[PDB]
């Protein structure tokens, strides 16, 4: 009855923070670096390739030991193995049979799964000879799971399909607290490199940043015409990329509400699966739906280096810290190691 | 070399557990509404012998089933049936008592264009087209309460021309099976029950028995 | 209750929360991120090469 | 009477006039006009020019992409290489010795020619039997819960191998003789001579008791099985059309193979069985090659009835032919 007028005022303040932000309203970063030189042609070679699966395998994350490589199949196996000797270091079943993320843990002990039944849950592995148990299952939701990661050895940050977020503690089992306030539904997220902040992305294209202590929300970031399927920033934390499924990778700076660079392209028709920096963020590493993780440079916007290394469709990636290698992921159990 | 010997004994626990898994049939359930699903899974499971994902198990008759349910997670639809390809027999569900529903949440939604809009939504949808679907439909003794009037030209307009049972069924299921495309080779076999039936699992083995006669003939070329 | 006359409020109230931001040097913010990359990007590990000695991928 | 015989020669003719001289040296006109061993070598340049491409075409688009290696197409690979033998092998020297003079090489030459042109044969032979085997244990589901895998596949692909190549490996010493028989082109096997010194009699026996009745029982049985599974099958669900589509598809597809196993090798087992059942027969040199023809046809018609009117091959294939059209 009143709220149209709601909607009245919203919208002249909506296009009175656009014009803010084209206050300053400077054009990409290639526009102005004209002096800079292409990073050049850049090759890379299968070293090893795992294997051991069966089904499809979903997402993987690199341990901070550059050694332990972590992934979920299908069925319902969770695989943890090293990437040294190429043999397996542990098998776990599943309750469920579902998976759709993982997580490893900065301190390198224990690990976190959980798919499509509203369940995280969090597998001890450090004193238990060969299959480990289940340390704890923490419930809390309607809606499927879609991406965890370990903050501390302490407290998990979850993302769910109730379109919500929520920070969890897991030797209470209960939510320390929430981050709603989500019109779609979220998809990923990933932890800011001094456990303060993450971004979250959603249906609407609508990447919003949050911050722990306070819980509340910050700024918004709008800047594409469908839906968004993973982010992640660089390293020192100042700007943060993002991938659509219509092949708009873009990225955006955290003081800035502007969309610093785009790094579209002309002949890419299929959307995207997931997005990692590198170590030294020279170059942008993505993977699509052509079978293809072709890899972008991060300054002038060529398509520097093409690689195909698998028949299906790549499902998720992600560097090392130590930036010596790539692993990537594929929709038919083959494993590539990168370099 | 004893982290090798392990991973050979963990491999060996892999490999002999997947071929353990590939022997049985998996199935995916679905289907709107207040349509049957009460009656469809205790018809499935116990009567033989005499919020996430519901996974109920059965066996009959030498093949050992595994069928799933999405009832209670009701998100964005097109984000996770991707997680569900490659599943052999979609069981369908559709309500035969849906012309008299009015409405469910909304004020006026005939129920029936609700399963008729679900229903397009997947034998078009790119990651069903080589699955065929075996539909059903149910509670047809409330289906036999059309002696008194309650014209089928409610929920359609003037097309079945009967009262009785026997013409107002076969418009139905035509209504259903004109909506498919045809597209790739699948086809569908329809059905009719109730809810004091039974061995209507006779029907979805011998069903079952005909996407993989039918199937692995395509496997060594033959047909 | 649920969503509909909430929501909205929900949302004119974080986007009043939102106009209170200063931002500018869109062309020094750009700049800071070349140096930043360029400051290191030489001894990165993945723009030159491997010499097969501390790579631990050797083809074995 | 029977035909003349040197050391290590037999001849379908009399020495009445005394004529025949060795058949390694000088050449022979007395016995086929040359106009009949032109065509015999025109017959044999057509047959290489057709089915070498084939062989070669399937070996290459199963090397391109691994979408259609599977757990099952492993023996029909198998049946794709073990022509090429007889296509590398048993032809070339044929033509070679139908243009120029006749059989110039040498009697270890024949006693090379022969093996490798009866092993491709065996193997094609023994393929075919695997291949119905293989279809019926997997359709029919005679096994209590026996799925289907990799190691059974590679089993019998060394099945094949084993059995072809000892049956007919012992004919190059002791329990035969190969011998250039015929228009003097091919050596085949000693069949048809009477000489009791190499056992002649048992080696007749023994293939006609092995190579040609069991597997001909082993085919009716296999396919008999499936065509009555899927007859039975299409009689239940009756209005459902696609499986009444299959049931004309595989009972034509049935009986081509059949057809086309026995037309491919009838009548060695014909000219044998003739010869047995009566000990001293006349022969004219023309009529025991055409066992020979209607065997090395199956070059050619072989493949062509098991890979192009198979499904999953051709559109594949044709698209990887030109890339251009069906
Ligand atoms: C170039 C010649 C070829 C491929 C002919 C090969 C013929 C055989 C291996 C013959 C086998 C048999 C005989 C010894 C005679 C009766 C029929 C067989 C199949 C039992």
């Amino acid at each position: 009855s009143e709220l149209d007028q709601l909607r009245q005022e919203a919208e002249q303040l909506k296009n009175q923070i656009r014009d803010a932000r084209k206050a300053c309203a400077d054009a990409t970063l290639s526009q102005i670096t004209n002096n800079i030189d292409p990073v050049g042609r850049i090759q890379m070679r299968t070293r090893r390739t795992l294997r051991g699966h069966l089904a499809k395998i979903y997402a993987m994350h690199w341990g901070t030991d550059s050694r332990l490589l972590l992934s979920a199949s299908q069925d319902g196996k969770l695989i943890i193995w090293d990437s040294y000797t190429t043999n397996k270091v542990h098998a776990i079943p599943l309750r469920s049979s579902w998976v759709m993320t993982c997580a490893y843990a900065p301190s390198g002990n224990y690990v976190a799964c959980g798919g499509l039944d509203n369940i995280c849950s969090i597998y001890n592995l450090k004193t238990r000879e060969g299959n480990v148990r289940v340390s704890r299952e923490l419930a809390g939701h309607t809606g499927y799971l879609s991406c965890c990661r370990f903050l501390d050895d302490n407290q998990i940050v979850t993302s769910s399909g109730d379109t919500t977020c929520a920070l969890w503690d897991i030797e209470t089992g209960q939510q320390t607290t929430t981050f709603t306030g989500h019109t779609g539904d979220v998809m990923s997220l990933s932890l800011a490199p001094d456990t303060r902040l993450f971004v979250s992305g959603a249906c609407d294209a609508s990447a919003k940043l949050w911050d722990v202590r306070e819980g509340m929300c910050r700024q918004t970031f709008t800047g594409h015409e469908s839906d968004i399927n993973a982010i992640c920033f660089f390293p020192n934390g100042n700007a943060f990329a993002t991938g659509s499924d219509d092949a708009t990778c873009r990225l955006f700076d955290l003081r800035a509400d502007q969309e610093l660079m785009t790094y579209s392209h002309d002949n890419i028709i299929c959307g995207i699966t997931s997005v990692s920096f590198s170590k030294s963020g020279r170059l942008l590493l993505a993977g699509y739906d052509d079978f293809n993780c072709n890899v972008w440079d991060a300054l002038k916007a060529d398509r520097a280096g093409v690689l195909a290394g698998h028949d299906n469709r790549v499902s998720c990636l992600g560097v090392t810290d130590d930036g010596m290698a790539v692993a990537t992921g594929s929709w038919d159990s083959f494993l590539k190691i990168w370099n | 070399s004893a982290e090798e010997k392990h991973s050979r004994e963990l491999e060996k626990k892999l490999k002999e557990d997947a071929e353990k898994d590939a022997r049985t049939v998996k199935l995916l359930l679905l289907g709107a509404g207040e349509s049957g699903k009460s009656t469809i899974v205790k018809q499935m499971k116990i009567i033989h012998q005499d919020t996430g994902i519901i996974e109920t198990q059965f066996s009959f008759k030498d093949l050992n089933f595994r069928m799933f349910d999405v009832g209670g997670q009701r998100s964005e639809r097109k984000k996770w049936i991707h997680c569900f390809e490659g599943v052999t027999a979609i069981i369908f569900c559709v309500a035969l008592s849906d012309y008299d529903m009015v409405l469910v949440e909304d004020d006026e939604v005939n129920r029936m264009h609700e399963s008729m809009h679900l229903f397009n939504s997947i034998c078009n949808n790119k990651w069903f087209t080589d699955t065929s679907i075996i539909l059903f439909l149910n509670k047809k003794d409330l289906f036999e309460e059309k002696i008194k009037k309650s014209p089928l030209s409610i929920c359609f307009p003037d097309y079945a021309g009967s009262n009785t049972y026997e013409e107002a069924g076969n418009y139905i299921k035509v209504q259903f099976l004109e909506l498919n495309m045809r597209r790739d080779v699948k086809e569908i076999y329809s059905h009719m029950t109730c809810a004091t039936d039974t061995q209507n699992v006779k029907f979805v083995f011998d069903a079952v028995t005909d996407i993989i006669i039918k199937e692995n003939l395509k496997d060594c070329g033959l047909f | 209750d649920l969503t509909e006359k909430d929501k909205l409020k929900m949302e004119v109230d974080q986007l009043k929360k939102e106009v209170t931001l200063e931002r500018m040097l869109v062309s020094k913010c750009c700049e800071e991120f070349r140096d930043y990359v360029e400051e290191r990007s030489g001894e990165d590990p993945l723009v030159k090469g491997i010499p097969e000695d501390k790579n631990p991928f050797k083809e074995l | 009477m029977n035909g003349t015989e040197g050391p290590n020669f037999y001849v379908p003719f009399s020495n009445k006039t005394g004529v025949v001289r060795s058949p390694f040296e000088a050449p022979q006109y007395y016995l086929a006009e040359p106009w009949q061993f032109s065509m015999l070598a025109a017959y044999m340049f057509l047959l290489i020019m057709l089915g070498f491409p084939i062989n070669f075409l399937t070996l290459y688009v199963t090397v391109q992409h691994k979408k259609l290696r599977t757990p099952l197409n492993y023996i029909l690979l198998n049946l794709a290489v073990a022509d090429l033998f007889m296509v590398f092998g048993g032809f070339t020297t044929t033509l070679y010795t139908s243009l120029h003079g006749y059989f110039v090489f040498g009697p270890t030459g024949c006693n090379l020619e022969g093996f490798f042109a009866t092993l491709g044969g065996e193997i094609a032979l023994w393929s075919l039997v695997v291949l119905a085997i293989e279809r019926y244990v997997v359709v029919c589901k005679p096994m209590s819960n026996f799925r289907f895998g990799e190691n059974h596949a590679i089993m019998g692909v060394a099945f094949t191998w084993v059995m072809a190549l000892a049956c007919a490996a012992p004919p190059l010493v002791g329990w035969s003789r190969y011998i250039p028989e015929g228009m003097q082109c091919s050596c085949g096997i000693d069949y048809y001579t009477p000489h009791e010194e190499t056992n002649n009699e048992s080696f007749v026996i023994y293939m006609f008791v092995v190579h040609f009745i069991i597997p001909l029982i082993v085919i009716f049985f296999c396919y008999g099985q499936l065509v009555f599974t899927v007859k039975e099958a299409a009689a239940q669900q009756q209005e459902s059309a696609t499986t009444q589509k299959a049931e004309k598809e595989v009972t034509r597809m049935v009986i081509i193979m059949v057809i086309a196993f026995l037309i491919c090798w009838l009548p060695y087992a014909g000219v044998a069985f003739y010869i047995f059942t009566h000990q001293g027969s006349d022969f004219g040199p023309i009529f025991m090659t055409i066992p020979a023809f209607f065997a090395k046809t199956s070059a050619v018609y072989n493949p062509v009835i098991y890979i192009m009117m198979n499904k999953q091959f051709r559109n594949c294939m044709v698209t990887t032919l030109c890339c251009g059209k069906n």
